[PDB]
């Protein structure tokens, strides 16, 4: 695939760990089901024909992954010679000590047959030097939902009754915190011996930081034929986690 | 912002 005849001004390379994390929790707070998805996405601009020897701390309990086809699989690590541009180096599967970057503590209060009063706490749990952005927390409401009141502190809130879930959005939102939001749900009646199973929680999320604990140890580039060395590349990384699904029962 | 520089 990659020609020969490649030379650049800048040899850069750019390390790309995306990551998504997947969460079913109970009420209680125990989790039910956990795994991360993940993936390396390199972006490269390098003269020549480079050996590269990828390297993290494997450290880390990694359960299967996939390579692209260009491996030397033989820590036994990751050495390939990666085609110009922008291609997917790997891609793994973690179930085991796994971050999970929020806590969702649900609190439901009925009120005769009229009211709903609901309480929803988030609790980031990370590196308070370490922003999540782009928050969202996903409540769903009945379908005799009459309206729908609420208040948050952090961020903003609509209930959407296309949707029947009140939406809360927070842009960001440093580690080791807190923000809640309360509603009252307003009941229609409905037939009663039809009861309102609860669904989930859902919340979204993004975080500089790959939650599987994942860490990327060394890139060394390695140009036998022309005349620069490992320690000339610029390189860079970047951690993308986001949720998967990730839902708190109630 | 993009990334940080590897190290």
């Amino acid at each position: 695939w990659r020609r020969e005849g490649i030379k650049y001004r800048r040899n850069e390379l750019f390390l790309d760990v995306l990551e998504s994390v997947n969460l079913l929790m109970s009420p209680q707070g125990q989790v039910l089901s956990a795994h991360v998805s993940g993936r390396v996405v390199m972006k490269s601009y390098l003269s020549g024909m480079p050996e590269c020897k990828f390297g993290m701390n494997d450290s880390i309990a990694i359960d299967d992954c996939t390579f692209h086809q260009c491996v030397r699989l033989s820590e036994r690590s990751i050495s390939f010679i990666p085609p110009d541009g922008e291609f997917e180096l790997m891609r793994y599967r973690t179930t085991k000590d796994i971050i999970l970057p929020f806590r969702v503590i649900p609190l439901v209060r009925e009120v005769g047959r009229t009211k709903l009063e609901v309480k929803v706490v988030i609790k980031s749990n990370f590196k308070p030097s370490l922003l999540a952005q782009k928050i969202e927390v996903r409540i769903p409401t009945p379908l005799n939902t009459s309206g729908v009141q609420v208040i948050c502190m952090k961020g903003k809130a609509k209930y959407k009754a296309s949707e029947n879930a009140i939406v809360w959005k927070i842009k960001r939102m440093a580690g080791m915190k807190e923000s809640q939001i309360s509603a009252e749900i307003e009941l229609l009646p409905t037939n009663d011996k039809k009861k309102w199973a609860r669904p989930p929680i859902s919340m979204n999320f993004e975080v500089p930081f790959a939650p599987s604990g994942l860490k990327v140890r060394y890139l060394k580039v390695f140009e036998p034929k022309l005349n620069y060395s490992d320690h000339d590349v610029i390189k860079w990384v970047r951690y993308i986690g986001r949720s998967g699904i990730y839902e708190t029962r109630c | 912002d993009g990334y940080m520089p590897m190290s």
